[PDB]
């Protein structure tokens, strides 16, 4: 009751942009929408950081040119402090984008006692894994799609395959490694579909060449990084002298769209990977904000004064507290999972928020009326495939 | 639920097996009562016991 | 080939210790092509001033290795904390001299370290060597809810997975908790008496205190402890005759720091042996990728096997520490600590010094007290 009237039945959450309005507005409003993420009637609210000084907002919008930032972070972290003392931010929400703009955040944070999260398109090899700072990375590494390929081999024991990679800088390092990880898994002959090719009829003989060495070795294939038009024309090159499933099975060992996974061109059997979700910004602020608010809810269900007020009374004054309001949330965010639309949002190492997104795996079968189409074979996160039908 | 008399020629039994052995005892029947049978479950393979 | 040995210790002493023990060790070393420089460095009185201070200094350097020490704050995971993040992406290993905690051993935080003290947890493996003798069929588990704790619950279900026994019950207590006599209330439940739990002082404090309300500092019950409640705020409550804990070398920090010099000074010699010899890197900014020599240098550096300094017995191994571990056990009357048994880490060597069990109870009995009636 007194806790919720001090803090305004609502809790706060700082918001800076480094270098997105709307999109925190959106993810505000379906925080808000989604009754009982924050019991006792608590609803999220968002504070901007911005550079600006104090003033009620204003319905002009005026741009202008702004100001090199300052070569003192302290003064940043001291803004930010006061800022988030006023608006009682638990946490805060940041977009880091260089290395000294992330080290002036993380001072901000250690200086205010309170967890900082920042969404990074790149994940950077972070060295402070101080609690204060938790880093969500937009782009997780590319070897996700690669433990989905070998998933395909795992549904029907696979593990006789070619490889075919249309990209001659293609990294496949990663898929490698995951199937030499298991010794059942055998690859087969080396297959390079290199573009480079002039002609038309030299391509197709070096195709059937290496689709006759691989149908005789391996009774499947998988092709990474090879585009949807590349991918159409290996399957006309194959239908030209008959090679086609299911003696030659196909899959996908790339990920691809299912906007983008056109019928045609498609010979029937192929299996292909794709994103469950466009991976957006949006989605990614939503899931970042109901990870937040979980947390907050979740520590302010056992110390409700603890995780609504912050620690940090002063920006000039860090308290010796034995339990910081800031390190409680903290806390939280490094134990909070949650399941967004992108996928799932999960706290790894204390400082990684690793977005596994959900994917959809599908098989090239005829649709209620005969005409092709992308039937989900299955759907597969967290490393686990299981069929739709 | 109420509290009930119950007696019998197991009841008997037990007595002898109090009386023996020391030890006190509280009864109460079963739920649905059947014996007992292996039946399958309603959301796992077959592990159940009613 | 100038090698510069920084780090970090409370206080000046600790610093001079430090040089005294550089010092001895190139007396002591043989090698021709080796330097001996220590540089000291004082704890900042900062979370946030102490990572730019020691990046500035230590790192621009180019020396070996980063030594850790007690914390100043009585049990914080603060000081060693910023040196196994600033350092630990560049691929420098650390030895943590006071690192009796098993929380930097994940392997992904704070992979590059070495523990030369052995984790609290560790012991708890001890518990059930402890109970391989002294009967103890069954006993009833309690862990807070901490990491180090479900850590230890861990790794005591797997030894007890050896001998197939159930541990009858697992409580997973609250840290933070100030009413904890709920908790304990199935702990008159179960028949058996022997009660395994250690927990930090504070938390230990109250549950001492309030194990005598539901009776359980009366005779027949069994409580074993660690020695994280051996002293502190607990004190207070702790019961007579309960069997608590110590470790060998708990407050000798000048036996570690040159058990530690003798160990740097073997592997310095074995690392210059070889080619592919990457340098320090020079500077905390100029420096954006980690050196060449990465888990060879850390592979080479794990294989010091002799009877080096005081502690003596370096075996460090698995995620970097050592074996051959030795505890101390202090019998616990008139409010004092009587040392009763000692264990090198193979076989406990036990002592004629009285063993009351709980209650003041010279006999030890079992922990199975049948039901008088059933269901």
């Amino acid at each position: 009751c007194q806790i919720l009237k001090r803090i305004g039945h609502a809790v706060r959450v700082g918001a800076v942009h480094l270098q997105p309005r709307d999109a925190l507005l959106f993810a505000v409003d379906n925080l808000n929408r989604v009754e009982g993420l924050l019991p006792y009637n608590l609803s999220l609210e968002v504070v901007m950081a911005i550079e600006a000084g104090l003033g009620d907002l204003p319905l002009l919008p005026f741009s202008s040119p702004s100001s090199p930032w300052s070569s003192d972070p302290f003064s940043f972290l001291q803004s930010v402090c006061h800022t988030v003392v006023v608006q009682g931010v638990s946490a805060l929400l940041a977009f880091p984008q260089s290395q000294g703009e992330m080290m002036e955040l993380d001072l901000v944070s250690l200086v205010l006692h309170i967890p900082v999260i920042s969404i990074v398109r790149h994940e950077f090899p972070r060295e402070s894994q101080n609690p204060l700072h938790l880093q969500l990375s937009l782009e997780n590494s590319l070897s996700s799609d690669a433990d989905v390929t070998v998933s395909i081999l795992t549904m029907n024991n696979w593990y006789n395959f070619s490889l075919l990679l249309c990209q001659e800088d293609w990294n496949i390092t990663d898929f490698l490694l995951l199937t030499q990880n298991n010794s059942k898994f055998h690859l087969g002959s080396i297959i390079n579909i290199t573009a480079n090719l002039p002609s038309t009829q030299d391509l197709l003989s070096f195709l059937q060449i290496q689709l006759e060495s691989i149908k005789n070795s391996t009774p499947t294939v998988v092709m990474f990084g090879c585009d949807m038009e590349s991918i159409r024309r290996i399957f006309e090159i194959t239908t030209q002298f008959g090679v086609m499933p299911p003696e030659l099975r196909w899959v996908l060992g790339d990920s691809q769209n299912v906007e983008e996974l056109r019928t045609e061109g498609l010979p029937l059997g192929l299996i292909a990977h794709g994103k469950t979700t466009q991976s957006v910004f949006e989605h990614y602020v939503q899931d970042a904000m109901e990870l937040v608010a979980r947390a907050v809810a979740t520590a302010t269900m056992i110390q409700p004064e603890l995780a609504l007020i912050p620690s940090t009374m002063n920006c000039m004054e860090v308290e010796t507290t034995n339990l910081t309001s800031g390190q409680y949330l903290s806390r939280f965010l490094a134990n909070t999972t949650f399941r967004g639309l992108s996928g799932s949002i999960r706290v790894k190492g204390s400082t990684i928020v690793s977005s596994e997104n959900n994917f959809f795996i599908w098989n090239l079968q005829h649709d209620p009326m005969g005409k092709p189409m992308w039937t989900r074979l299955g759907s597969w996160q967290g490393g686990k495939i299981v069929m739709d039908y | 639920t109420v509290p009930q008399c119950c007696y019998g020629f197991c009841i008997d039994l037990l007595i002898k097996l109090a009386r023996t052995m020391n030890f006190t005892y509280e009864v109460h029947l079963v739920a649905d009562g059947k014996f007992g049978t292996q039946e399958r479950v309603n959301n796992s393979n077959k592990k159940e016991w009613n | 080939k100038i090698v510069n040995i920084g780090a970090v210790l409370s206080t000046r002493k600790h610093e001079q210790m430090f040089r005294e023990a550089v010092n001895q060790a190139n007396k002591r070393h043989g090698s021709w092509k080796i330097q001996l420089n220590a540089t000291s460095v004082t704890h900042k009185p900062n979370a946030i001033q102490m990572a730019l201070s020691v990046c500035e200094d230590l790192i621009s350097s180019q020396v070996y290795a980063i030594l850790v020490s007690h914390p100043p704050t009585p049990n914080d995971h603060f000081t060693p904390t910023p040196v196994s993040y600033t350092a630990g992406f560049y691929r420098i290993p650390v030895l943590g001299l006071t690192t009796r905690m098993s929380i930097y051993s994940d392997k992904s935080i704070h992979l590059s370290f070495l523990r030369t003290v052995p984790p609290y947890s560790h012991q708890s493996s001890v518990w059930f060597e402890m109970m391989r003798v002294y009967s103890w069929n069954h006993i009833i588990l309690l862990v807070s809810d901490d990491h180090e704790g479900r850590a230890a619950q861990k790794r005591l279900e797997t030894l007890l997975e050896e001998r197939e026994s159930k541990a009858e019950k697992v409580l997973q207590f609250d840290p933070g908790t100030k009413n904890v006599t709920a908790l304990l209330m199935e702990a008159k439940e179960l028949e058996a008496r022997v009660i395994i739990l250690s927990a930090s002082e504070d938390d230990a404090a109250t549950v001492y205190r309030a194990a005598a309300m539901l009776n359980m500092t009366g005779s027949g019950y069994v409580w074993l402890v660690g020695e994280r409640e051996i002293s502190g705020n607990a004190l207070r409550y702790a019961p007579d005759g309960i069997l608590g804990l110590q470790l060998i070398n708990g407050k000798n920090e000048s036996a570690h720091i040159s058990d530690a010099v003798g160990v740097v000074a073997q592997a310095v010699h074995e690392l210059l042996e070889k080619e592919n010899i990457t340098d320090p890197p020079r500077g905390c900014v100029g420096n954006t990728n980690i050196w060449k020599t990465g888990p060879l240098f850390k592979r080479v550096l794990m294989s010091s096997k002799y009877a080096d300094g005081v502690t003596g017995r370096v075996e460090f191994n698995e995620d970097g520490d050592r074996k051959f571990a030795n505890y101390s056990i202090m019998n616990l009357q008139n409010r004092k600590l009587v040392q009763v048994g000692i264990y090198n880490g193979t076989h406990v060597i036990p002592n004629d010094r009285k063993i009351i069990w709980p209650g003041g109870e010279t006999e030890k009995p079992r922990g199975y007290q049948m039901s008088t009636r059933l269901k």
